[PDB]
């Protein structure tokens, strides 16, 4: 739906990294060296970017009942 | 006293039939003075033995070298002076058969004595002579030294 | 629905002794200790600081049910030293063990951040 | 008889981990205090959202969840600070909490990234570690999110919010001497960091008399609390409560 704020596993803080993600991959960059340019070492947090699925974009196409 | 058998021995083979357990060996041993065959089960892991070594062997009914009796229990805290004090490898099992070549009508001259110090097998042949300190479920304490 | 609160984990509720001592009559000089609202992190570090004491013949801990928060401890002890004497002990060491490491610990931080 | 010795040597020591060697200690010991260092060290995070106005796609408990997760500093407040539970007040005096106030109201077209750094606190030793910021929730035009929280202390064995552990590395027997571990085939596992064999080697030669000491510790910090603070704060934590036992127990056999 949104990024989650912690990793999973480790609970390291991944919320504040969606978008300076894909700011790096509009910069051409391939998706190891962006997360590798994020400091996530462990595949456990790694998993998280490189996985999720950004439903809030599509969920801001409706418009708000108000 | 309390030692049923001594003797020392040599291993004339290690693991004979393929390594089965990575920290036991099924040493095969012989007796130069008594010619006992020895078949015993050693944690190789703590007290490695390799092939041609020789050790003095000790089957002791107890370790207090008075008579008194072990009671089977462990008791770390022991002030008695030990005879294991005098051994590199103890190990404590009871003994759970006494074949013999016996016919019904003459007694065994040779026996054979199997013991199994928790799960560790061991067999002791040779002639009867040497082998009546043991009878069947009777704990026994195995001594062994390495002799250079 | 039935799930438990999360503070009923390491919270005494009213009247729950934190502490409970019995004698064990199988054996001579033999105690259990059950703590009430506690985990591995005590049981493991006080069963092995007793087995470190030359005088305890036994000492094990266990956690009944891990759905339930208890440890029971037993601690069997030589007959001129109790059970209890020995828990005492090993809390005693533990604590002087800890205030080392803190001190140690503040010292390596100091020498670690001037250098 | 006693305590052993335990002797501290720090590796590294960043902003965001430290790196550190216990030598001359039992493996419980050690095992403890790292699972002091994750579920034992109280920090401050967000409990009790209160919602006031809610337009945004995800539902009411979902911002509170979110909000529950973002790590708040609580390097030098927490010791001082007292567990509400225990506190004489109506659950929130500025003696057991931390009052936050989030009102957010999306004017333009454009989608508006509600993010950590709209959480106001009013006590500002206690912020957002972030303070790129965490994002909550974006807003579409014509959306609001407005809402008031608090900040309690706890610790990692109630919640997970109350974790400060990013990932606590911890190791021992790097080269495989006492053998807790049996390789079927040694060779083809790489060698740790702390490894002190040559490349022909796969394990240490094999000791009887070996026990485990020189632990390898590696405490990442989720933002929180320092690393640093996070031991001493460990440390001190398992101390009371093992001088708590001791006073339970002499309760007792009086
Ligand atoms: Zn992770
Ligand atoms: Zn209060």
């Amino acid at each position: 739906m949104i990024i989650p704020v912690r990793c999973f596993t480790c609970g390291k803080i991944v919320g504040n990294k969606w978008e300076a993600y894909l700011g790096l991959l509009q910069a051409e960059y391939t998706e190891g060296d962006a997360l590798d340019a994020l400091g996530l070492k462990r595949y456990c947090c790694r998993r998280m970017l490189l996985a999720h699925v950004d439903l809030i974009e599509k969920l801001l196409n409706y418009a708000p009942l108000e | 006293a309390g030692i049923l058998f001594e003797d020392i021995f040599d291993v004339k083979d290690i693991d004979p039939e393929g390594k089965k357990f990575d920290r036991v060996s099924r040493l095969h041993c012989e007796s130069e003075s008594f010619k006992m065959d020895l078949i015993l089960d050693v944690n190789i892991q703590i007290y490695p033995v390799d092939l041609g070594d020789k050790f003095r062997l000790v089957i002791a009914s107890t370790l207090y070298e008075d008579g008194t009796l072990d009671d089977g229990e462990y008791n770390p805290t022991d002030d008695r002076p030990s005879r294991a004090d005098q051994f590199e490898y103890v190990m404590y099992g009871k003994v759970y058969r006494i074949e013999g070549d016996e016919t019904s009508t003459e007694a065994a001259t040779r026996l054979s004595a199997y013991v199994s110090y928790g799960g560790l097998l061991m067999r002791l042949q040779g002639d009867a002579n040497n082998l009546h300190g043991f009878e069947v479920d009777s704990r026994v304490y195995l001594l062994m030294k390495k002799l250079a | 629905m039935n799930a438990p609160p999360a503070f009923e984990s390491f919270l005494l509720f009213e009247g729950e002794k934190k502490i409970t001592i019995n004698k064990d009559t199988k054996v001579p000089n033999a105690c259990l200790f059950t703590i009430n609202k506690e985990d591995h992190t005590l049981g493991n570090i006080i069963k092995s600081q007793l087995l470190k004491d030359p005088q305890v013949l036994f000492a094990g801990y266990k956690v009944p049910h891990p759905l339930e928060h208890k440890i029971i401890i037993r601690v069997q002890t030589t007959p001129d030293y109790s059970p209890q004497e020995a828990f005492t002990n090993a809390i005693t060491d533990l604590i002087s063990e800890l205030s080392l490491l803190e001190e140690r610990f503040r010292v390596a931080i100091k020498d670690k951040q001037e250098g | 008889p006693y305590a052993n010795q335990p002797t501290v040597r720090i590796t590294e020591l960043t902003d965001e981990n430290v790196k550190f060697i216990i030598e001359n200690t039992d493996l419980a010991v050690a095992n403890s205090i790292r699972r002091v260092f994750i579920a034992e060290v109280p920090i401050i995070a967000i409990d009790w959202v209160q919602i006031d106005a809610n337009s945004s796609v995800l539902h009411d408990e979902f911002i509170a969840h979110r909000l529950g997760l973002i790590p708040l500093t609580s390097d030098d407040i927490v010791d001082k600070l007292q567990y509400s539970r225990d506190c004489t007040c109506e659950e929130f005096c500025p003696e057991c909490s931390v009052e936050f106030t989030l009102d957010v109201r999306c004017n333009e077209d454009q989608t508006r990234h509600v993010t950590s750094r709209d959480l106001i606190s009013n006590s500002p030793r206690v912020i957002p570690v972030t303070s790129d910021d965490i994002l909550i929730v974006k807003l579409r035009k014509g959306q609001e999110l407005r809402l008031r929280a608090y900040a309690k202390k706890g610790f990692g064995k109630e919640h997970a919010k109350w974790n400060p552990t990013a990932g606590v590395a911890f190791e021992y027997d790097p080269d495989n001497a006492l053998r807790h571990t049996v390789y079927p085939k040694p060779e083809e596992w790489p060698k740790s960091e702390y490894s002190e064999l040559d490349e022909d080697e796969s394990q240490a030669p094999y000791d009887p008399n070996g026990k485990p000491e020189r632990f390898y510790y590696n405490v990442e910090s989720c933002g929180s609390l320092r690393p640093e603070t996070i031991v001493l704060s460990a440390l001190s934590g398992l101390k009371k409560k093992l001088s708590d036992l001791q006073t339970q127990l002499s309760h007792e056999i009086q």
